[PDB]
């Protein structure tokens, strides 16, 4: 699947519609790849990620209260989502269809040329039947990009979504992940457990050239 | 219970002049209940395609409409490619299967297990059958579900499918005890139950002869509700299909034992309810 390319001196704020995310990925990723992200959305069932979303980034945030919230009037109301992800914090398939429901509704109508990007993650502890069947459900084939080419620790996830620059040509990256951070046992489980540095830049990467 | 907050969609009523029968994809059919009642109904059906998975289901579909059904197998063979070159549809109709949606079960599995996420894939073909903005043809979907669920799952499927979940009840317009959810966005949704009198509302009507019914009507003691010949017997199929609706004589289609027969039944929609929920589509739609 192929795009047309729009060119790039056309410089649009980008709408992000962050799922389950927690401390705010994608709203920090973003300000940190160069580019100016119009508004975030954010929210949790739990409290300690959104306080600490609360606490981090200054309240330039629209915040829900809960997930079970968000109709499709706060879909609509809060302008067309041109970037959709879902940041990994029973509840696996409550958060992945909670996701996919909310991207059945910020998916651009057949007649609107938007480009439309979104993006889902999720860990190595899948069923067979939920991957057969979550592959059916999304009409794709995810990608693994592993840690053990590029990192000591061991992290793979399998990656959805309409982010070129996935099949052949990406192998491992070398600068960022040795700059990242230093491996301490409260850094494995505070920076080493998460996944808002290793991959995501490269994945926001092709993201940059259109706007 | 007010958690949610949505006007129901009203679609304008068409013309005779512009009429057109229908196109129905019934998802998790079963007994054929909802060609039944539309054949019932006298309306003209253009296509109805179900997607069963069960051969004695496929079967009672098979004889009871002759070839009428268009069969699919499991609906995660369905795509969003088989959803647009079968035509739009006019009507969506499921019940989820409810063997962990239950709270009768002590151990139960929940919504996201793969009897209960099933329903997520009728919402996906809900998704693709629903026409794009800007098509004002009159699009109608139901589902069907057990009263006995827990709150948030039956507020999570309300959230997803957008629509106030009305509960009918089998006693006030049939001989059954079994409250359901409907969720839809069906004219007259809530309308309360209008009792046709060709309908069985006691249970002795809905036996044969020489049996006396103990209770007043049956439910869906280490005793029998049925006496005959002073002896405490077992609730008949025949009489089961003319508890839930369906005509005399309905699910024998093959050589299926008691258990199947009971199994097949006990799955099945409420004849009556759903000629009640089906009736206005027809000032909307072809007669016959
Ligand atoms: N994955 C699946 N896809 C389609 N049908 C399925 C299915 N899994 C089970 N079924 C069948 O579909 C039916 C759903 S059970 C409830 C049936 C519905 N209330 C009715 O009107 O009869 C069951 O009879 C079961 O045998």
């Amino acid at each position: 699947k192929l795009y047309p390319a729009i060119p790039a001196a056309r410089r649009r704020p980008i709408r992000v519609l962050s799922l389950f995310d927690g401390i705010a990925t994608g709203y920090l990723v973003l300000k940190e790849l160069g580019i100016k992200v119009g508004k975030y959305v954010a929210s949790e069932v739990c409290e300690e990620s959104i306080a600490v979303g609360t606490v981090k980034h200054e309240g330039n945030i629209k915040y829900v209260n809960d997930v079970r919230n968000i109709t499709k009037k706060n879909i609509e109301e809060w302008g067309p989502f041109d970037l959709v992800i879902g940041g990994s914090p029973e509840g696996t398939g409550r958060l992945f269809f909670e996701f996919y429901h909310l991207l059945n509704y910020s998916r651009p109508k057949e007649g609107d040329d938007r480009p439309f990007f979104w993006m889902f993650e999720n860990v190595v502890a899948m069923k067979v039947g939920d991957k057969r069947d979550i592959s059916r459900f999304l009409e794709c084939n995810p990608v693994m990009i592993d840690a053990i080419k590029v990192s000591a620790a061991h992290r793979a996830r399998y990656f959805w979504g309409n982010l070129p620059g996935m099949n052949r040509i990406f192998g491992f990256p070398v600068h960022y992940t040795d700059v990242s951070n230093m491996g301490r046992g409260a850094r494995q489980k505070l920076l080493g457990r998460s996944w808002s540095v290793p991959v995501i830049r490269h994945l926001f990467a092709p993201l940059k050239d259109y706007f | 219970h007010d958690q949610e907050f949505d006007p129901p969609k009203v679609y304008p009523p068409v013309p005779a002049e512009k009429r057109k029968p229908i196109r129905v994809l019934s998802l998790f059919d079963g007994i054929a209940t909802g060609l039944l009642v539309l054949k019932d109904l006298g309306i003209q059906v253009d296509r109805y395609i179900a997607s069963e998975v069960c051969e004695d289901s496929i079967t009672v579909g098979m004889v009871r409409h002759q070839g009428k059904i268009m069969y699919v197998g499991d609906v995660r063979s369905v795509t969003q490619k088989h959803i647009q070159e079968w035509g739009p549809f006019d009507l969506v109709i499921g019940g989820s299967p409810c063997n962990d949606l239950s709270i009768v079960n002590p151990a139960r599995k929940g919504l996201y297990e793969g009897t209960g996420r099933l329903f997520f894939e009728f919402y996906r073909l809900l998704h693709d059958a629903r026409p794009k903005e800007g098509d004002d043809r009159p699009f109608f979907w139901l589902f069907e579900n057990v009263v006995a669920m827990g709150v948030s799952d039956k507020r999570d499927i309300s959230r997803f499918l957008e629509s106030n979940p009305v509960m009918i009840d089998a006693k006030e317009v049939s001989a059954a005890h079994r409250a359901r959810y409907f969720w839809g966005n069906l004219p007259g949704m809530n309308r309360p139950l209008a009792s046709t009198v060709n309908d069985k509302l006691e249970l002795q009507e809905c036996l044969e002869h020489g049996r006396i019914a103990k209770f007043s009507k049956v439910r869906t003691d280490q005793h029998f509700p049925v006496f005959m010949n002073e002896k405490e017997d077992i609730l008949w199929c025949t009489e089961m299909e003319r508890v839930f609706g369906f005509p005399v004589h309905y699910t024998d289609v093959s050589n299926m034992s008691r258990l199947a027969r009971q199994r097949l039944l006990g799955r099945s929609w409420s004849v009556p309810v759903i000629r009640h929920l089906f009736a206005p589509l027809k000032e909307y739609f072809a007669c016959v």
